[PDB]
């Protein structure tokens, strides 16, 4: 039980450390989507001509 | 001699009309209709800029 619970705890930390990579990678998916919303909001203005929306 | 100026001024009102631009779009030839501004954070929060031919 002790030896198993120690591998079990080390596996829950391999789980936390894995999650922190995904949770950190999506942290810049937010920075990219927050930027894509702000760009799309700028482009939705009919003062931009074609050369500005491209 | 009045007609010389009433023609040069009528040509001039049409020079204003085709020559005025913002960002390289004509503003007052009357092709500036249905041109929405986007004035908030969500899909389609418009104000519509409409100008008749001048």
């Amino acid at each position: 039980q002790v030896r198993g619970l120690n591998k079990a705890s080390d596996n829950a930390q391999d789980g936390v450390s894995l999650i922190q990579v995904a949770e950190g990678a999506l942290s810049e998916t937010h920075s990219i989507l927050q930027r894509m919303n702000e760009l799309a909001t700028q482009a939705a203005n009919d003062t931009n001509t074609t050369s500005d929306r491209t | 001699a009045v007609q010389q100026e009433i023609n040069q001024l009528a040509s001039e009102i049409t020079r204003i009309a085709s020559t005025t631009q913002f960002n390289t779009m004509n503003l007052i030839d009357g092709n500036f209709t249905s041109k929405k501004l986007q004035v908030g954070s969500l899909c389609g929060q418009a104000i519509t800029i409409d100008i008749s031919d001048m």
